[PDB]
Formats: C-alpha cells, sequence, structure tokens
RNA sequence: AGCAUUCGCCAAGGAUGUUUUCAUUAAUCAGGAACGAUUAGGGAUCGGACGGCGUUUAUUUUUGACCCGUUCGGCACCUUACGAUAAAUCAAAAUGUUUG
RNA sequence: GCUCGUAGUUGAACCU
C-alpha cells in the first residue's frame, strides 16, 4: 500500500501544469491519502519526522 | 502573481492604444461604455 | 464572485466597477466554478487542479 | 491588510481531474456536490470536510450540469445524457434512480425554487422542462429557427 | 417532352400562356418557354409551396427575368411561395441546388458546426443586402432543401 | 501564354548583354531566367508539349 | 515544404493550448483533422468545432489538453502488440488515447479493441 | 563583395492592386556552375492601395506636402519567452529532460 | 563569402 502525504501532493501541485500528468497519476483514488498536520508543507522533513 | 500582473499591464497598454486610435479615428454626444455592450435586441 | 479562466477569483460588489478583492494560490489552476455558501460569508472554489 | 488570511481550506482529498461543475443545496447549507472530468461526482458536507459523504463514477466524459432537487436528490448532465441520483439513501445506491437521453447533448442544467421542476440547456438550442414524478419527456422550448449550442 | 403534365403543371403552364398574352410589355423568357416540371409540398403545415425545375444550361435564360416574374406568379397563383430549381443527374450538384434555391443573394459561407458528440448541423450565411422577404421565405428554403435533397441545413444572415 | 513572355524577356536580356557583355550582375539575371527556361521548359515539356 | 496539414493544425492546438487561448483558428482543413476532432471531442478534450468555408476550423477548446501527437511514420500495428505501442505512447494507459487508422474508421485504441480491429497509429492525445 | 552630383539611354528587379490566365507546375539539396506554428503587442520606419466628423497649394477642380484610420510587405529596437537548450545565441539554437 | 542547380529526399487537399 503506497501512502502519499499532503506535503507530497502539495509540492506536486505547487509544481505547475507541466506536471499535470504526474499529479493526475499521483491522485489515484486507490491510495492512502496520509493527512499531515504541520505548518511547513515541506516533504523531506515530513517524511523524516 | 507574476503572469497576471504582466498580462494586466499588457491589457492596460493595449487598451491605451485602442482608445488612442479610437480618439484619433474619431477626431478625423458620445456612446456610453455601458451602451457599448448591447449589440442588438430582437423582439 | 467571478471565477476567471486564469488563476483568480474576483470578489466584487453590486455597484463597484472594480474588484473589491482577488484570490489566488500557486496550487489553484483554472477556476471553472465558484459559488457562495448559503450564509454570505464563505466562497467555494472548484478549479482545474 | 495584515490579517487578510482568506484561505480556509480544502474539501478533503479532492477529485482526480478538474472540477468542471459544482452545485449547492439552496435549502440546506452544507450539501456540496461537484462533478469532475471523469464523470465521478462526489457529495460533501461542509461540517465534515475531511472526507466526502457520497461518491459515484456517474458519467464517462465529464459532468456538465449538476443540481440538487427540492427533496434531497441530485441531477447531473453530461454528453451521455442526464441522470437523477439519490445521494442520501441508507442503502447507499451507487446505481442511478432515473435517467433521460431523449433530447440531445445536454450541456447544462438548473432547478426550480418551489415546485419540483427543472430545465436543461441542450445542444439543439433548446431548454427542456421536466416536472418531476409525473413527466416522462420534458416539454421543449426553443427560439424558433435557432441552431447554436 | 419529358413529362405527361399535371393539371397544376398546366396551371403553371397556363400562367405561362397568360404571360404570353394579356400581359406585359416584356417577353424575353415568356415567349419561348414551355412546360418542364413541378412539385408542391407543405412548409410545415398551413400552406404549401410550389417548385419548378430547370433545363440545366438555360439558367441564364431564366436569369433573363425572375424579378417581378415570381411576383406575378405569386399574385396569379395560389398566394404561396414559388421557387425555381435545377434537376440534374453530388457535391457541387447539391451545392448548386442551394445556390439555385437562394438565387438573388449568393451564399457567403457554409458554417457546418458540431456539438459535443458525433452530431453536426450545417448552417450557411447569406449576405445582408436583401432581407425583407428573405426572412419570411428562409424557413421555406431550408425545409424545401431537406424535403427534396435530403440533408439538414439552416440559413443565416451573419453578425 | 507565359512562355512567350519568358523567352521575350530572356532573349531581350541576351540582346542587352550582346550590347554590353561586361554587365555581370545582369548576366546573373540572365542565368536566373535561363534557369527558369530549363525549369518550365522541362515541366511543360513533360506535360506533353 | 510543410505538406503536413495535421502537423501544422496540431502545432496550433498545442501552442495555442499552452498559451491559454480558448479557441484556435485552423484554416488548412482536412477530413483526417475533422475526424480527429470527432474523436477528441467525443472524449471531451476539445470543446466543440465549427468549419466555415472560404476551410476554417474553429475549435472551442476547454483546457485540460496536455499534448496531441505528431507521428509521421504511420506504422501498421498488430492487435497483440497494440498494448506495447499504447504503453509506449501514453504516459499512463488510463489517461489519453491513441488515434488509430483502421478500416472500420478512425477511433481511439479502446474502441478499436471494442470493434476487434488492428490498424495504424497516426496520433496520440492526452 | 557592395550602392552616393545632375541628366539621358538600356534592360532587369521589388512592392501594391486587378473584374488576368497552362493549372501542379510545388519544397529541400549529392554531381556542377557565376561573381569576391505563434510569441505580443506598443511606439516609431518607409513602399503601395482605400477612406477623411481637416489646413495649405488655390484665382477653384485637380493634384501634392502635413495629420488620422485600415492594410499589406519588409529592414531593426524593447520587454516576456510560446519556449528552449551546449553556453557565451535568441523572437530563434522555440521544437536534444513525457523526443515521431 | 553568397546564389542558381541535379541525382536524391519529402510530394497539397477533394472522390460510397
Ligand atoms: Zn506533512
Amino acid at each position: 500500500n503506497i501512502i502519499i502525504t499532503s506535503c507530497v501532493m502539495a509540492e506536486l501541485e505547487k509544481l505547475g501544469p507541466r506536471y499535470r500528468v504526474a499529479l493526475m497519476i499521483a491522485r489515484d483514488e486507490r491510495w492512502q491519502r496520509l493527512t499531515c498536520d504541520h505548518k511547513g508543507t515541506y516533504a523531506d522533513d515530513c517524511i523524516v519526522d | 502573481p507574476k503572469v497576471v500582473k504582466k498580462a494586466t499591464e499588457i491589457k492596460r497598454e493595449e487598451l491605451a492604444a485602442i482608445k488612442r486610435r479610437e480618439e484619433n479615428e474619431r477626431k478625423h454626444k458620445r456612446k456610453s461604455e455601458r451602451e457599448k455592450a448591447v449589440l442588438v435586441k430582437q423582439q | 464572485v467571478s471565477g476567471s479562466y486564469d488563476r483568480t477569483i474576483r470578489l466584487w460588489r453590486r455597484d463597484a466597477g472594480h474588484s473589491r478583492d482577488v484570490y489566488h494560490t500557486k496550487r489553484m489552476q483554472r477556476v471553472f466554478r465558484t459559488m457562495w455558501t448559503m450564509d454570505s460569508k464563505y466562497i467555494l472554489t472548484g478549479s482545474d487542479d | 491588510r495584515m490579517f487578510a488570511k482568506p484561505f480556509l481550506g480544502q474539501l478533503g482529498n479532492g477529485h482526480v481531474q478538474g472540477v468542471y461543475s459544482m452545485c449547492k443545496d439552496k435549502n440546506s447549507l452544507n450539501c456540496i456536490a461537484s462533478g469532475s472530468g471523469d464523470g465521478v461526482v462526489k457529495v460533501w458536507d461542509l461540517t465534515t470536510r475531511d472526507e466526502e459523504t457520497w461518491r459515484v463514477a456517474a458519467h464517462n466524459n465529464i459532468v456538465k450540469g449538476l443540481t440538487f432537487t427540492n427533496d434531497k436528490k441530485l441531477l447531473s448532465c453530461a454528453t451521455d445524457g442526464i441522470k437523477l441520483w439519490d445521494p442520501y439513501a441508507s442503502p447507499s445506491n451507487t446505481t442511478p434512480i432515473a435517467t433521460w437521453q431523449e433530447g440531445g447533448p445536454y450541456t447544462s442544467l438548473s432547478f426550480h425554487r418551489s415546485a419540483n421542476t427543472f430545465a436543461a440547456s441542450s445542444g439543439q438550442g433548446c431548454i427542456r422542462i421536466w416536472d418531476l414524478e409525473h413527466s416522462t419527456a420534458g416539454q421543449a422550448i426553443q427560439w424558433p429557427s435557432f441552431v447554436d449550442t | 417532352s419529358r413529362q405527361n403534365p399535371s393539371d397544376l403543371e398546366r396551371a403553371i403552364a397556363g400562367a405561362l400562356y397568360d404571360l404570353e398574352t394579356n400581359t406585359a410589355d416584356l417577353k424575353a423568357a415568356l415567349r419561348p418557354l414551355q412546360f418542364v416540371s413541378a412539385r408542391e409540398i407543405e412548409v410545415g403545415h398551413g400552406k404549401k409551396a410550389i417548385v419548378i425545375f430547370v433545363p440545366v444550361p438555360a439558367l441564364q435564360g431564366f436569369h433573363r427575368v425572375q424579378q417581378r416574374l415570381t411576383r406575378e406568379l405569386e399574385k396569379k397563383f395560389s398566394d404561396r411561395h414559388v421557387l425555381i430549381l435545377a434537376a440534374r443527374r453530388l457535391t457541387a450538384v447539391h451545392d448548386a441546388i442551394l445556390t439555385d434555391l437562394v438565387y438573388p443573394v449568393e451564399i457567403v459561407g457554409k458554417r457546418l458546426r458540431t456539438k459535443e458528440d458525433g452530431s453536426k448541423v450545417l448552417k450557411v450565411i447569406l449576405d445582408e443586402k436583401e432581407r425583407g422577404g428573405v426572412d419570411y421565405r428562409l424557413d421555406t428554403y431550408s425545409e424545401v432543401y431537406r424535403r427534396l435533397t435530403g440533408r439538414n441545413v439552416t440559413f443565416e444572415f451573419p453578425q | 501564354e507565359d512562355l512567350y513572355f519568358l523567352i521575350k524577356k530572356a532573349v531581350a536580356v541576351r540582346k542587352h548583354l550582346e550590347r554590353n557583355r561586361k554587365d555581370k550582375d545582369s548576366k546573373f539575371r540572365l542565368i536566373l531566367i535561363e534557369s527558369r527556361i530549363h525549369r518550365l521548359a522541362r515541366y511543360y515539356k513533360t506535360v506533353g508539349v | 515544404v510543410r505538406t503536413s496539414v495535421l502537423h501544422d493544425a496540431l502545432n496550433s492546438i498545442n501552442n495555442a493550448e499552452k498559451m491559454g487561448k480558448r479557441q484556435v483558428m485552423i484554416r488548412p482543413s482536412s477530413k483526417v483533422i475533422v475526424k480527429f476532432l470527432q474523436v477528441m471531442q467525443r472524449h471531451g478534450y476539445i470543446g466543440e468545432f465549427e468549419e466555415v468555408d472560404n476551410g476554417k476550423i474553429v475549435v472551442q477548446l476547454n483546457g485540460r489538453l496536455n499534448k496531441c501527437g505528431v507521428i509521421s511514420p504511420r506504422y501498421n500495428v498488430r492487435l497483440a502488440e497494440l498494448e506495447k505501442w499504447v504503453t509506449k505512447l501514453l504516459p499512463a494507459r488510463q489517461f489519453g488515447y491513441v488515434i488509430l487508422t483502421t478500416s472500420a474508421g478512425i477511433m481511439d485504441h479502446e474502441e478499436a479493441r471494442r470493434k476487434h480491429v488492428a490498424g495504424k497509429i497516426i496520433g496520440f492525445f492526452y
């Protein structure tokens, strides 16, 4: 089961519509949306935390 | 943001030119800018 | 309220002529639908992200 | 200007493709439904925004029209025609409970205030009037020699 | 010639003889003309429409006079729309059928649009300079063209 | 048709150079129009003429 | 010389989609172009079109359109290798389509396998 | 490579416009030869054609110089790149990081 | 230094 934090979908959405295919493959509704609660939306510190 | 700022500046300069040649091409009452919306009205 | 084809919501008044406030993010792409809630306090945004 | 913080948030995990039609219940305040570009419509409650109340892959291309009826039921238009859904049923029915395709490429849809009636903006330059629970085919009203969408 | 003429085809030819004697003061197309062919179908419902056909290379011979000729035909016969059309024996054939339907003002542009499925509608724009009775007869031109040739077109003055 | 004005123009330029054979840029205009003689003589010979 | 009316028209679709325009104007028309827009319109990636002849094609487009394809060497493709070809063209097989030239018409690859026909790859769009 | 007095002659050539025609003649280059799809528009530059809610030629019609609009066709500036990418090159090296 | 140019290379749409 692959898990995709809201920092990670946040950073892919901050990357522009060049990556709309990577966003549309990243929001596969099969997958566990792991909601984070911290101010940064910074994925590397969310993952190591 | 940056693209909306640039593009509304471009719309300011473009409408400045279009109103400039509108006033020259007038020069060589008016019609109100709200009346320049209704093109025609069918019964 | 108007949702633009580019990345912006425009908050207007009935008798204003120019925009009372404007709304944007980096993660909001092309706002196709924007509607109010049923008290007139909040505004609700469906985009192309 | 210092306390201009306009952004509350986000209706959960959102859709996959872009939200191209959404609607509100004029009698409630928290029934929010939105149909993306996969046909999949979702129904949220504004109190419980971490997840959607209801979800169905309603259509194939996109969802063009979307509205709530006066009782609790919703309606969706797409190129495949128009479907009437029950989003609030205790047996949670992923299947539709009515449909219409006699008409054309229905491209939007709007619903009456008091009485159970709605109109749809078609592709034949026409609007269709349905009065629910006692109408099979809607009455057609169009401008007489009118062609455009 | 080609046809065993109808009673109303010899009512039209009888109107041609009534434009051979006891008439104008003009006969350039009225003196040589005989019977050719005619059909007569409703415009929706309420009133019918009358069409005749054309021996093919003589269309400039029917450009000898058509203005006020159709006025005399609409006065003297049945108060309905009278229309000339060239029968032949498909692309420029039926495009030529359209340009023979709307004869005074030529076609400006064919606008065949589609809807958000496989559906599509043809709608050709005609020039603005004659509108007075053309907005009346334009429904008759469209429904005559689909009742005779077979496809679905609509006509419009551009904007 | 066109070919007679081509050879009128070309033989006219030839007569000009026969009046002065040291005008080498008009000699380049001659090799341009002679190249058009090879061109349209070739193609309109392969039509059948 | 650019004899490729399809490559020109689809450059207009691409560049005037990244531009953020909302209808394009394609004056060099075809029937491969009109049927190509029948397919993309049927899958909703372009809004609508309208051809007004002089051969103008006016395409009211929506905005999700990422990239429409430019394959010039139009190869024959087996129905058994069509999975390999579609998984090489599309960035994800459930996103976008591959325009096939078949004897039963021109349609997407999923409908081509709904009619059990193998054809020729000309396009892709996603 | 180049082109600077006036005037005449000789032919070409460009651009515009037409109510002009054989109608694929088209497009790029081994072999060879002469000379040394849009950017995104704005403000200016002329070379025409059309129009004038204007002066002056003009003793008044032509007519031309000025001013304006449309319009093509080019020689360059400026920003953003529509992007790029080998960088020093860019309205093109835009199409070599989802290559057809 | 640029230009014409051949083999070659790619060859407008339109017509069950
Ligand atoms: Zn986090």
